[PDB]
Parts: C-alpha cells; structure tokens; sequence
C-alpha cells in the first residue's frame, strides 16, 4: 500500500540580531528587579510590564481592569498574564561580545574559521591586545598587520593629531581594532569561497611531503567543512559575535537574575563612559551568564556558591490470593479521587445531582448514592498500575489498601477512548503471558503455590519405605469415586489405588516391558507394568487398563481438565 | 540500519507469529538485555 | 551499573521499528551444525534457529 | 575465526557466503560502458 | 507492618475471626500465622529458637 | 515470640506500542519552555510541518 | 595491497565487519550463558548491528563527495564505491554504544542523551534539521510516537408528479 | 525528502511497486534541484542503488543528463565526464542537458567547468556532441 506520509522537521540555527529584536518587540535597560516600597515590577526592569506583560490577567500597571489594546497611562497590553512565560526581552550591548560556545569550547569554531590560534585570539578578547588590519574590503594605508601585544606609539599621538580626532574616528576601526568587535569584522569580511580553495591547496601540499602534519591536515578539513556549511545555509558566521542579548521571560526566572543584573550594570556603566577594561567586564559577564566553568575558577557569590549558567540549566500493597490475574482491588478513598470526574458525570447523567457544584457536595458529604455510581463507572474502565507497569480491571474492595494478586505506587486512569482501548487490548495481564527475552512464561506458580503442587503430586511411598518386610489396595470404578472416598477419609492423599481407565493409554511412564505377564490357559493374559495393568485376550478384542495412582495425581489431572472444560462451556 | 523488516527479524516471542508492523523491537531488545543485569 | 547499561542500550537502538514486510535482501547468514573443531551444543544451536 | 592469511580469508568468505565474485561488478560493466577501458590505464 | 527481632518483617494482609484460625491441641487459636518459607531463604534460625522458648516461658511463668 | 509494631516507564509503554497512553501520560509546556531557554543562548528551534498534499510549509506556533 | 579500487576497501570492510559481528555476539553471549541467562540472539544482533554499521573515510580520501575523517554508513559507502571512483577510501570502525548514540540522525536525541551543549552548538552552526523519525524525538515534542498504534499515522422528481 | 519517502515506499514494497528507470530519475532530479544543503552524497548513494538493480533497471537519456548536471554543480567533474560520455550515445543528448536554458543552464556549466580545469580534450569532445 501507500504509506501515510508525514513530513515534519525541526531545525536549530544561530540567530541574527534582527531576529533577537523581532522576538522582543522590548529593551531591558535597568538592573532593577522589584520596587522596595510598592513591591511592584520596576519600569524598564527585568520584570517590567511594558516588556513582558501583566502579572495579573486583564489588570494594568495603574490598576485599570478590562475583560479579556494598550493602556493609555502605562501601556500594559490587556491580555492573559500567561504571556510572561513566553515573552522575550533583549539587552542592547554597547560593545559586541563573542559567544562563549564558539570561542572557548575546544576545538574553537571562531579560531578554526579565522585560522588563528585561540591563544592569539583570546588575548584580543580578554587581554590588552589589538589586531591590525581587521578588514580587507576597504582601503587602508598603514603597513600594520597581525596582533600587537603592546600599543603602537605613533598611533596614540601623531596619527590622531595629523588627521584630527573627528576625521580619525571615521577610518580608525579599519587599520587596527580591539575587542570582540574586531573579531566580528574579521568574520563579517571573510570570503568563505577563498577559505575552501586555500585549505584545499594547502592540504594537497602536505600530502606530497609527523604529529604536526597530520594534525594540520585535520585542521584544514574542519575549516573547509565549516566554510561549506555557511555557504549552503542562511547562518552568518558573524552571528557568533553577539550584538544583542536575548533575555529569558520572567516566569522562567522567578542565579540567572543576578547574572542579568551584572550584565546590565556593567553595560550601563560602559555607555556612560562613552573603557577597554570596562569592555572586558561586559564580555566576561556575558560569558558567565551563557556558560560558566569555561575560564577556570568560575564566578562565585558571597555565600561561596558557583553561579549556574544557561549551559548548566540545559544540561500500601497487600496480597489478594482470590483475585483474578486481570483484576485489582482499589480502596474507596483512592477510587473516588481517581474516578471523580466520572462520578460527577454519572450523578448529572442520572439526575441525582443538578449540576457540577451539587455533584461535588454529595461526594464531599459521602452521600451513599456516590458509592453506587462509583461501582458503575469503574466497571469496564481499566487502570494502569506502576511488566513493571500493567493494566488491570479495578474492583472496589473494603479497607484502605490496594489489593494485588500474588503474581504482581502510581495509578493512572486512561481518559480518551484511544487510551482505554490500548489499556484493555494491549496491556492486560493475559495477552502478555510470554516474556520477550526468550519466550518463557511469566506467571509460573512459585513459593507456596509450587510447594502445594509438589506435595499433591508426590505419590506413594515405595519399596523399603512402604513395607517393613520383603513381600517375598482399593479399586475405583472412576476418578470421582476415588475423590469421594478421599473426602470421606477412607483413603489418604498419597495412598496407592487402582483406577479403572476408560481412555487411551496416556500415562507418562518409563518405557519398560512388563514386570510380569500372567497368562491363563483359556486365553486371557494380564500384563503388569510398574504403573498400570493391562488385561488382554487371544479370543476377544478386549483391552482393559487399570492405573496405579493416588488421589493427588487424580486431583491434579482433574483440575486442569475441568479448567479447560469450564472455560470452553463459558465461552 | 534505521529500521528492520518483518522477515529479517522473524517470529515474535510474545505472540508466536511473525513480528507485526510497528513493533518497537529496538526498545524490546534493549530491555531484554538490560533487565537480566 | 545495570541501570546505566540499560539506558545506554535502549538509547542506541531506540529508533529501530519494524517498518516493512520485506526489505528484499538477498544475503543471508550461513549456520553449520557440524563444525570440525568443536561439538556445538545442540539445544543452544537449536535456540539460535 | 577467519584465517589471518588473506587468500585463505577470501576462500572462507566464499564458503560462508559472505562475498563471492557475483558481487564484483561496477557501473561500467553492468551499464554496458565498453568505451571506458580506453580512457584508463594509459 | 510488624516485625520480630530477627529481621523477620511482615505486612498484615488478612484479619480472621478467632474461630477461623488454626488452633492447638489445648483448643487455643493462634494469633498470627507466619510463612515458613521466609526462614530458609533469609537464614534467620534465631526466630525458631525464640518462639519455642517463649512458649515454654509463658507456660512456666518464666522470663 | 516477641512481635513489634512499626511506624523506564516510558520505555515499557513504547515496548507495548501504546502510543496514545504515552501521549496522555506526558501531556506542550515542556517543549515551549525549552524553546525559550534555547532562545536565551541565541538559538532558535522552529517546528515546521510539510503538507504531504500540496507541499506547503507551516510554522507551528511554539 | 592485493585488490584494487572499491574492492580492497569493499572486501576488506566486509571481512572486518563480519568477523567483528561474530566475535562480538559470542563474547556477549558467553557472559550471559555462564550465568544461566538465556536471551535470544535476535536482541543481541540488533545492538551489534548499530556498533558495526559505520566506516571511517580514510585520511587520504579527499573529494567533493566525502571528506577525510567522515563517519558514513557502511551501506552508503558500499553503494558509492560501485558507482564512483572519486577516492572513496574507508575503513570499518567499531563504535561503542555511547559513541554510536552521539552520531545519529536526530540532534534532539543526542542532546537529550549526553553532552547537550556540545551537540547543540555544532548543530546550530550548520542549521541542522531533525526529521523526527525516531521515538525519543517525538516523546520530547509531546506527539504520538511512530510505532505501535502511532505507526503509519494511526431535488428533481419532487414537484414533478402526475397531476391526476 | 518528500520524493524520497515515496521512493522508499516503492523500493521496499511489493514487486508491482518496485522502482523503474523513471522512478530513479524523479528522485535523482529532486536532490539535484534541492533548495538548500549538500545533496551530492544522497545522489551518489541513489546511483549505487540503481546500479545494484541492473538486472531490472537500465538508464535512459534523462538519467545521464541529471547525473551530469548534479556532478557539474558540485564540481565532481571527473564523474560528470563519465556520464557525459554515456549521454553522447543517446539521440537528442546535449539538448536534454541544456534544459532549454533553465536551472542555470547545466549544459553551459559543464562546458565552463571543463574550461576552468584545463580539460580541453574533453571540452572539444563535448562540442562535437553539440
């Protein structure tokens, strides 16, 4: 047949600054959590109602109420308060910061894409370094290149004075730059197609020519693999440097709040100055918020606790022997809670309760009509008990405990008809009689059940355990007479007897010839075996069988035979 | 390696017939080895 | 130690579902009852068949 | 254990039906590419 | 839940009238019936010594 | 004697093939909350449905 | 050194993989059978198939189809060898069940198993797509799993009578 | 992926549903003209599956034109040359590869890739076919 096709996909990607803004609009600009006096969310704070929505459904910041678009006085949208679980905000960083995932997690992605060692690239972010000629798509006129650990002497006084400060700032961040912003300019100016060709030719040169050549080859394959994925996707490599910082919705942060406060505090400080030392403080704080435990000693609060980042965030029964195999017993106190919705419906359906409110009071007050309804709705409704989890048909029992059959706390009630069908037709304790491991039976009798069968079928004593001296029993017409004699204490459970047998010879026994054959001269002969006697003739076609057994063996045979016959008659 | 067919798996142990379409036999194999640990 | 192994075992094959009647393969695994170097157990060899 | 010797292991692969010469074909010889032998090994 | 002093712990599953209980040759019904299969697997024979000696002490007015 | 008185489930459901019972016992807020936490790391996780009839892509509201 | 192109790699990988599967199943079944635990070989063969179903593209095999050091399926590598001569050189690799669980077709399954941050960082940079074929993928999404009951999507002649 | 799901329905179905040459051409064409992501590995595995079905399935003119177009786009030039040689023997031939100038004109891309790599002897043979 034709498959019922179902095409669903989910993808993750790095997010542009534009998408970050589109999520929020929404800018959090103040490090305030909650006002001390009014105990209200601070305006433009981490819990602001401009940015994340009302804390009360339909109630605005000023207190105006409307039935469930923006208030004229405050601007709160008159919607459900649940929007605070899903509404994002964002922080506008004065200086771009690298994403710690793509810089510090070895192997570094930014370092591999730029073909610069992480050491010479980490100092550009956390040390007092500067990178010359960050870009290559615009005119430049200085012969500087690479990373400068110190500062250029002429670049401090002579060059800014010669071109004037106002005219110098225009082309300043084109000859030599610093911070994570310099990295973003390198990423944005990368020619990804040049990377592939340069990596391929360098890779082939090393092939023509021991622990470094192999390692450098793996570096080149990773770099050209990385460039190819950027080309065929809509992910820009410059998004690895964050310009905006998305802010988690307040309801998911009722640690993270303090980390947000630190980022806002330093970012607000940096924009007041407008320095490089302050940029490091902003960049380091964002690293702590995104993924701590990547720089060495992580940030710790005053109570000697290491701050958790987002990377840390993402990373009685009583036996009942009379029960059937497919049934279980539930107490009234447990059953009425599990089935309350059905008891309420049954009361309304049969007009014993006018509505839902009245139906609750009768359950509350233990009105006896409740228990009649509870028995009705429970019938035919299986529950799941947690082959650790199975499905049983519950029955109401006296007492306060859950009663389980001897071959077996969470109780689940399937609600939908689809779930009720699965429970009855797939999870019941009689279509799962074989284990999947090798196909063995699961519910074999054990312990006291097994001892009872063993004693029942341990037959008569034999030989020197039956007779004190070397010998140099009742006959029963049918098995019911033998069992009846046992009930009247005429024989014991293991006393030997002869049973007239009117079926075929189906007695499991040692494959042995007769111990003795008694052959009468008129033609009849008796064949005496270890467990049965067969009477035959050379004149007639007679064949009479008598089995030497006990009522215990008869009882075991009858129980299985009557079980099979009883089930057949009932079905 | 992302799925198996009825004939390559064979008979079901719990049901006696050839294994049915839609059976999560990977999870069953995982339990059948982990549980006797 | 048993639970950690069970979690890893389930994880590696969690996606395997019986999805076709017959993949139409031609290859098969050959099994021989009379290897010349060791008398294979009969019951075990039967159970693997 | 398959034999450590290569040509013995090839023989055991055929005896146990792991791999035989009926599996040795390329796109050139099953799609009738008779001209490709002219462009190779020259 | 009940327990002896030999790690023999049990959960009460059934309460019977005194006329349904097994009774001794003096006619007295017993108060509790424990499963004897719990002893060999748990290997706590000390409960067997204690129960016998407890019966003797009660009849002899001894501790 | 002296007697005193005292004071994987998902895998099993999958092995049974009871897909609708499993859906009930799990239910979405678990996944919607996951998307927001991933958004805090500048990652977006979009769920798209491709129609098997007209091949039009629908972005689910997550 | 004996066979040529897509025959040295193809036949060599078959011999290694077949030998590995035979010894892996025997070793596992030796442990359980000494403790008296009976498990059908079906279940063990399913696990071992995942361990021995991958090849590693050799360091010298560079092309626009495969890159050296790439992990590709054994069946995919066999089929490409018959159809191309583009330096598809590969060796069979034995992946432990942990390493095999982190090289699947679903980044959601890997991220919920182990090393979530490393899995998500790599997938996000290439815009990875999960088509939600497996079971745990759909459990996380809260849908219906594609198995069991979820498998395979679950007036003329009036007013025209005889006047009479 | 939409076309590949239908192909899998056929490849692992009953005998009357098995893929024919046209079935392979449709699935190959779906991957060659995919909007995003690298698909050259998918095409090369489908080609290997088609070759394994040689006793029942044989190529036609569209099979080679699609394969020349795919390998040229991904700059697997040596494989595009093998399939162009097979395309020459089919009447019509290069006109099918030209696709009336649609899909970035695969005929011109094959010629450009031969020129860019100094495979001039192959380039002249391509012009003879045209």
């Amino acid at each position: 047949m034709i498959d019922r096709y179902k095409h669903q996909q989910l993808r993750i990607g790095l997010v542009s600054p534009q998408q970050i803004s589109a999520w929020a609009t929404g800018e959090v600009t103040k490090p305030y959590t909650f006002h001390y006096k009014t105990n209200k969310p601070e305006k433009d704070g981490l819990f602001c109602e401009r940015i994340f929505g009302p804390i009360k459904s339909g109630i605005c910041a000023c207190g105006n109420y409307r039935v469930i678009k923006f208030c004229e006085q405050c601007g709160v949208e008159f919607v459900d308060s649940r929007i605070r679980r899903y509404q994002m905000g964002y922080i506008k960083l004065t200086c771009p910061v690298t994403h710690v995932w793509y810089l510090k997690r070895l192997p570094s992605y930014i370092a591999n894409l730029l073909d610069k060692p992480l050491k010479e690239l980490e100092g550009l972010v956390y040390c007092d370094f500067s990178f010359a000629r960050p870009i290559t798509k615009k005119p430049t006129f200085l012969r500087l290149r690479g990373s400068f650990e110190y500062e250029i002497q002429s670049w401090k006084y002579s060059i800014p004075l010669f071109f004037t400060t106002q005219g110098f700032e225009i082309f300043r961040n084109r000859e030599i730059s610093t911070g994570a912003g310099a990295i973003r300019e390198q990423l944005a100016d990368l020619d990804l197609r040049i990377i592939i060709e340069n990596s391929l030719v360098e890779w082939k040169q090393l092939g023509e020519e021991d622990r470094k050549i192999v390692r450098r080859k793996d570096f080149l394959v990773r770099r050209m693999e990385l460039a190819k994925h950027f080309i065929r996707t809509n992910i820009e490599p410059e998004w690895m440097v964050l310009c905006l910082l998305p802010v988690l919705p307040p309801e998911l942060r009722p640690d993270i709040n303090e980390l947000y406060r630190r980022v806002i505090y330093r970012n607000n400080t940096l924009t007041d100055l407008l320095v490089m030392c302050q940029e490091k403080l902003v960049q380091e704080a964002v690293d702590t918020l995104l993924d701590n435990g990547i720089r060495g000693q992580p940030m710790r609060d005053g109570h000697n606790k290491v701050y958790k980042s987002f990377s840390d965030v993402i990373e009685v029964i009583v036996v009942g022997p009379s029960l059937s195999l497919h049934r279980c017993g539930l107490p009234r106190e447990i059953a009425i809670e599990l089935f309350q919705t059905f008891v309420i419906r049954g009361l309304i359906r049969q007009h014993l309760a006018s509505n839902i409110g009245v139906a609750k009071s009768q359950i509350r007050e233990k009105k006896p009509i409740v228990w009649e309804i509870l028995q009705e709705v429970m019938q035919g409704h299986p529950v799941l008990l947690n082959l650790g989890i199975q499905s049983f048909q519950p029955i109401l029992v006296e007492g306060r405990t859950i009663c389980l059959h001897p071959l077996v706390m969470a109780v689940h009630v399937p609600l939908s008809l689809e779930a009720q069908a699965e429970a009855r037709l797939l999870m019941f304790s009689h279509m799962n009689l074989l284990s999947p491991a090798i196909g063995d039976p699961i519910s074999v009798p054990t312990q006291d059940m097994l001892i009872g069968l063993y004693v029942l079928t341990s037959g008569t004593r034999r030989g020197i355990c039956a007779n004190r001296y070397n010998p140099c029993e009742p006959f029963f017409c049918n098995s019911y007479d033998a069992i009846g004699a046992y009930r009247q204490k005429r024989i014991n459970l293991d006393s030997p007897l002869w049973l007239r047998w009117q079926l075929d010879q189906r007695v499991i026994a040692s494959k042995e010839v007769p111990i003795e054959v008694h052959y009468e001269s008129f033609g009849n002969y008796h064949e005496i075996y270890a467990h049965y006697l067969i009477v035959r003739s050379v004149k007639k076609e007679t064949l009479y069988i008598y089995i030497r057994t006990t009522v215990g063996h008869i009882s075991f045979y009858r129980e299985i035979e009557e079980a099979i016959q009883g089930f057949s008659q009932a079905c | 390696t992302s799925w198996i067919c009825r004939l390559c798996y064979g008979r079901s142990p719990t049901h006696g017939d050839l294994v049915e379409l839609g059976e999560a036999v990977g999870i069953i194999a995982g339990q059948s080895i982990g549980e006797p640990g | 130690d048993a639970g950690y192994l069970t979690r890893r075992l389930v994880e590696v094959v969690q996606h395997i579902v019986v999805r076709r009647t017959d993949c139409g393969t031609i290859r098969g695994i050959s099994v021989s009852p009379r290897n010349k170097s060791r008398m294979m157990s009969e019951r075990i060899f039967i159970q693997t068949l | 254990w398959f034999p450590e010797e290569p040509f013995e292991a090839f023989k055991e692969m055929r005896e146990r039906k792991v791999f035989d010469v009926s599996d040795m074909y390329t796109i050139a010889d099953v799609w009738g590419w008779t001209w490709e032998k002219d462009f190779k090994n020259k | 839940k009940v327990a002896g002093r030999h790690g023999n712990k049990g959960i009460i599953s059934k309460i019977l009238p005194r006329q349904d209980m097994p009774y001794l040759q003096d006619g007295r019904p017993v108060d509790m019936v424990f499963n004897p299969l719990g002893v060999p697997s748990r290997m706590n024979v000390g409960q067997i010594f204690e129960c016998s000696l407890g019966l003797a002490g009660s009849l002899l007015d001894r501790h | 004697p002296y007697i005193l008185k005292l004071i994987m489930e998902v895998w099993a459901l999958e092995g049974f093939g009871v897909a609708h019972i499993l859906q009930e016992m799990l239910t979405p807020e678990s996944f919607r909350l996951l998307v927001r936490e991933l958004r805090s790391l500048a990652l977006e996780l979009n769920h798209f449905l491709v129609s098997e009839k007209n091949f039009q892509i629908n972005r689910k509201e997550v | 050194r004996i066979l040529g192109i897509p025959w040295g790699f193809l036949i060599g990988a078959e011999l290694t993989i077949v030998q590995s599967r035979i010894s892996l199943v025997n070793k596992i079944q030796k442990v359980y059978r000494s403790q008296g635990v009976q498990i059908h070989n079906r279940h063990i063969e399913i696990i071992v198939r995942q361990i021995t179903s991958k090849v590693l593209v050799s360091e010298e095999g560079m092309s626009n189809v495969f890159l050296p050091g790439e992990l590709i399926g054994l069946l995919r590598a066999e089929r490409t060898g018959r159809a191309l001569e583009e330096a598809i050189c590969y060796r069979a690799v034995l992946l432990g069940i942990t390493r095999a669980s982190l090289n699947t077709q679903s980044f959601i399954s890997e991220a919920s198993f182990q090393e979530t941050a490393r899995v998500l960082a790599k997938a996000a940079l290439r815009g990875r797509i999960d088509w939600l074929k497996g079971l745990k993928e759909n459990v996380v999404l809260g849908g219906v799993i594609p198995a069991g009951t979820g498998f395979n999507k679950g007036d003329i002649l009036f007013y025209h009578r005889e006047f009479c | 992926e939409v076309a590949y799901a239908t192909f899998e329905n056929m490849e692992y179905g009953e005998d009357f549903m098995k893929p024919d040459t046209e079935t392979y051409n449709w699935v190959i064409q779906a991957y060659t003209r995919a909007d995003s992501y690298d698909r050259v590995q998918d095409v090369a595995e489908l080609l290997g599956m088609m070759v394994e079905d040689y006793k029942r399935v044989q190529p036609n003119v569209k099979t080679h034109a699609l394969l020349v177009e795919c390998f040229t786009k991904y700059c697997v030039v040596k494989e595009a040359i093998r399939h162009f040689r097979a395309l020459k023997n089919f009447e019509g031939g290069t006109k099918v590869l030209h696709n009336a100038g649609n899909f970035e004109d695969p005929l011109s891309l094959y010629l450009r890739a031969l020129c860019r790599e100094g495979r001039i002897v192959e380039l002249i043979d391509a012009l003879d076919a045209m």
